[PDB]
């Protein structure tokens, strides 16, 4: 609320603001804009479904353990492991709240988002992928796994002699994953990049309304009651000047921070609706080497995602 | 009305707007000055005799007194208050932390010499003054009792010094003929230029040769102690209340809590990061306050469309309710986004059209419902290890998709 | 270019479900797209094989999936129901009747 | 400097501040326009590699 | 700079911009991002194999 | 010491941090300017053979050349001066018409 920011209870310094046009408006609709665009990114990366699906309790997919994805009813909340992994791994604001430079809540809380993951994940494990197209049609896990076998050149013959070693090499990689990502405290950046960044450009913001612009004093108040009116217009404001320097210079970063972090969502509902849903054959989109599937999980502000690949590993040279 | 103001039309469509915030508005005023109230010696350079001179500047170093408007304008000829900080309309209700009263007595011929722009007697290296110079200057006459007859000659003035004088230092020597290329050093004499000028004024020379006292003033202000002001009726404080809070010159609007936190003895002006005046110690006793502001708010209100109704719902952004709401309503929220009033509750769950915050969404149901948000109708596939399904019918259907790729070229 | 001058199968970038053609038309600043899909509509439930056994011999489709209305066996494409009578060229040989788990004992005709 | 006076030079100095940080302010602003259309391009071209 | 291109070497220019004082921080920011970006923005393009 | 001071927080991880910069201080200063300073007419008029008498004070205007102070102080009976407004000792710095 920049009316407030600019000068506190003093209506003369709202009068003075009234010399300087209609501008409040403009901060005002491009705040409005960018948060209500925020808010609607999501809704294209997520809600790609509109059918919240469950899975069968027993779980007896050839072999496959699937304990680390899906959601697990011990814990209040309905998140895997992997989720609270994420949640605890991935970390004054009464001083912002008490100038005006208040925060709004999402329109969506956590839980929906792990409902509509958990659907993804029922969905994508239990139906194929014809669900992404028309109804959800039953397919067995194994058959499903011979058919994406068959859609990179492999004959779905050779899946059917190796299936206990395909069941323990995923199950031994999925155990690993865990680990793999604790270890490494400096892998999640990304977000936490985008956490402290805003926060410390609110900060520096709140840091400069209290620097003088070459006037008497910082206060207004004070420099109201000890300089007679008609001769303080020339006094308050450069005041009223820098500040709105200041207010433009952080709404302009903040529009362009919020370009980038759309163009970024727009390319993660690419990568959603192309690498879940279906089996791609463009090499290194959803991996790396050649494509099998990929699983999504959710993450404070974003997504994050497993891709299950192949690698032929020990070779053999003939003469053709 | 507000939100009709808002948009610049005369029907709403649909959904969350906003207007000004809550402000919640002060009840009265509190002054909080030490009880301790002597009198303040004034006026001792301005009645007794001939005071001062510009050779001995008065640095006088006043300490805790109580000074006004009583003793000052004793007498009411005074001349041009040359104002540098505070305006001389107000004096009073504000404290200074110290003051230096400085007094020379010359003549009033040069009054415009005191000013940092303005030079002469000053621009070679006599008493000087830095380029803020806060305090007034005070240039009241003394005619008829300093105009002695055929001059004043104890009365004097310094005319240069050699080298550069720092304003606020005393330079009274014998100040000999070290300039010119003879070697005299003030002694051998030919054309030594002794800075002393005694004063030859009959009280038949023009006004320019007329005694005029001139005292001025220097202070600064944010600063925990004072010294030095007029007086008030320091009433008790009130606890937990929105009020105008006033602290010996410092001012405030807020709400004054108890201290948890310790001061040093000699600590009473504590603050955070936020730089700004967390708490502060009474001026009468130990106890220290907090001071944290009455509470703002977001106001937005909700509509269907003008063509369907004009009933509203109005919810106060980031304000707990349970509080501070001033009057009431139909009924009451406790959403966490912040209070609602104006819509029900209901358990049954709906679709979204009208977005409020925390999963909650509104809408006309023949009255303003609201309720938790339904992601969509629960489903779940039959599975086996050996079932599957296969469809047997087709059907072509068309979607479209719009996508905009010129904006209008313009020229300035 | 994609969505007009080829065809594509990258699912939810030519329409919604799978795609089949697409039309442009042109409007004031901009451009609007007509995606002709194609989606499945009804469907029926079955009981499948992965394998077929035969003289301890697995057989396995060189298309579709093996289906049984209870009756018999027949053998049939993905994404439509159009069964046929399981015969020698429908099918490729490899392996034996115990590798591979779930397979069921039946005949397979070879003229 | 050696013109006017101390008291009088910072009167013409606020102007030559305001109008050089003005012209800083623009110029950093443009090179942030450009660099994320030259962002954009890099990745296409890196998704076309 | 800061300093070295909103004045010359007198120190009442650097005292007339310590009034704002943090200003130029958010500039050297700013131009230290996009260096280290775009040094960067040649790895995902290249360094594939 | 510097890099806790500019980073405002009292630990660094790793990698490469911005400080102020070298700015070698300038050695000794040096003005410059052209040898010919000729004279002005303020000992034109000092040194005659006759002078004026005091019936009538012819006037002189000397204007437009370099004044060259030492010539004020130049001559030998030097007994009787009364410098007021610029003193000798501040005279040759001031730029005056004529």
């Amino acid at each position: 609320d920049c009316t407030m920011y600019i000068c506190g209870d003093s209506t003369e310094c709202s009068n003075l603001l009234l010399q300087y046009g209609s501008f409040c408006t403009q901060l005002k609709r491009a705040l409005t804009g960018i948060a209500v665009e925020q808010d609607k990114n999501t809704q294209e990366v997520f809600a790609q479904v509109k059918q919240i699906y469950k899975t069968p309790p027993i779980k007896y997919f050839g072999g496959f353990n699937f304990s680390q994805i899906l959601p697990d009813p011990s814990k209040p909340s309905k998140r895997s492991p992997i989720e609270d992994l994420l949640f605890n791994k991935v970390t004054l604001i009464c001083a912002q709240k008490f100038n005006g430079l208040t925060v709004l809540p999402p329109l969506l809380t956590d839980e929906m988002i792990a409902q509509y993951t958990s659907a993804l994940l029922a969905g994508t494990i239990t139906s194929g992928w014809t669900f992404g197209a028309g109804p959800a049609l039953q397919i067995p896990f194994p058959m499903q796994m011979a058919y994406r076998f068959n859609g990179i050149g492999v004959t779905q013959n050779v899946l059917y002699e190796n299936q206990k070693l395909i069941a323990n090499q995923f199950n031994s990689a999925i155990g690993k994953i865990q680990d793999s990502l604790s270890s490494t405290p400096s892998a999640l950046g990304k977000l936490q990049d985008v956490v402290n960044h805003n926060a410390q450009a609110l900060n520096t913001l709140v840091k400069q309304l209290s620097s003088k612009f070459g006037a008497i004093s910082s206060v207004l108040n004070d420099i109201l009651s000890r300089l007679d009116p008609p001769e303080a217009e020339v006094q308050i404001d450069r005041l009223i000047t820098g500040r709105l320097q200041s207010l433009q210079t952080y709404v302009t970063q903040q529009l362009i921070r919020a370009a980038e972090i759309r163009a970024s969502a727009n390319l993660a509902a690419t990568k959603m609706s192309e690498c879940v849903l279906g089996q791609s054959k463009r090499v290194d989109f959803c991996g790396k080497g050649y494509h099998l599937m990929s699983f999504p999980q959710s993450a404070p502000h974003g997504v994050v995602f497993l891709h299950v690949t192949y690698v032929p590993a020990q070779e053999k040279n003939f003469t053709t | 009305s507000e939100t009709k103001c808002t948009l610049k039309s005369f029907t709403v469509e649909k959904g969350i707007y906003q207007t000004s915030n809550f402000r919640v508005q002060p009840t009265e005023s509190i002054v909080r000055f030490p009880n301790i109230t002597n009198l303040c010696p004034f006026h001792e350079v301005f009645n007794a005799t001939t005071f001062a001179s510009v050779y001995a500047w008065n640095r006088k170093r006043i300490s805790n007194c109580v000074a006004d408007y009583s003793v000052i304008y004793n007498f009411a000829p005074f001349f041009a208050f040359k104002c540098y900080g505070v305006s001389p309309t107000k004096l009073n209700d504000l404290c200074f932390t110290n003051v230096y009263a400085d007094s020379f007595v010359i003549r009033g011929n040069e009054v415009s010499q005191i000013a940092p722009g303005q030079t002469g007697n000053i621009a070679d290296y006599n008493y000087k003054l830095p380029d803020d110079f806060t305090g007034c200057v005070i240039a009241w006459n003394s005619n008829k009792l300093d105009s002695k007859p055929s001059g004043n000659y104890n009365y004097l003035y310094r005319l240069l010094r050699k080298s550069k004088l720092k304003p606020f230092e005393r330079d009274i020597s014998t100040e000999i003929y070290q300039a010119g290329n003879k070697p005299c050093n003030g002694v051998a004499g030919p054309n030594c230029y002794s800075p002393l000028q005694s004063y030859g004024f009959r009280p038949t020379y023009g006004v320019g040769h007329q005694p005029y006292r001139v005292v001025v003033l220097s202070f600064e202000l944010l600063h925990a102690p004072a010294t030095v002001c007029g007086p008030k009726k320091s009433t008790n404080l009130v606890k937990n209340k929105c009020v105008n809070f006033n602290f010996n010159g410092l001012t405030g609007t807020g709400v004054l809590t108890e201290s948890n936190k310790k001061f040093l003895p000699f600590q009473q002006f504590g603050r955070d990061i936020a730089d700004t005046t967390d708490a502060v110690r009474d001026p009468q006793t130990l106890e220290i306050l907090d001071i944290t502001p009455c509470s703002f708010g977001g106001v937005s209100v909700i509509t269907p469309g003008t063509n369907t109704s004009n009933q509203v719902a109005v919810l106060y952004q980031g304000v707990n309710c349970t509080w501070r709401v001033y009057s009431t309503g139909s009924n009451v929220f406790q959403t966490r986004a912040g209070c609602l009033i104006g819509a029900e509750y209901v358990n049954n769950s709906y679709e979204c059209d009208i977005p409020i915050g925390a999963g909650i969404c509104a809408s006309y149901q023949q009255s303003i419902i609201a309720y938790t948000m339904s992601l969509g109708a629960e489903n779940s596939v039959a599975y086996s290890n050996n079932s599957i399904a296969i469809p047997t019918n087709f059907t072509i259907s068309v979607t479209t998709e719009i996508l905009p790729v010129s904006m209008t070229k313009t020229s300035v | 270019s994609e969505c007009v001058l080829g065809q594509s199968k990258r699912v939810d970038f030519c329409g919604k479900g799978y795609h089949l053609m697409s039309f442009p038309q042109s409007a004031p600043h901009g451009v609007v797209f007509l995606h002709v899909t194609y989606v499945p509509a009804q469907e029926k439930n079955f009981t499948t094989a992965p394998a077929i056994c035969h003289d301890g011999k697995a057989h396995f489709p060189r298309e579709g999936v093996f289906v049984s209305n209870g009756t018999h066996w027949f053998v049939t494409q993905r994404n439509f129901y159009e069964p046929q009578i399981i015969t020698t060229d429908n099918t490729f040989v490899s392996g034996n009747c115990d590798v591979v788990i779930g397979i069921v004992n039946n005949t397979v005709y070879d003229p």
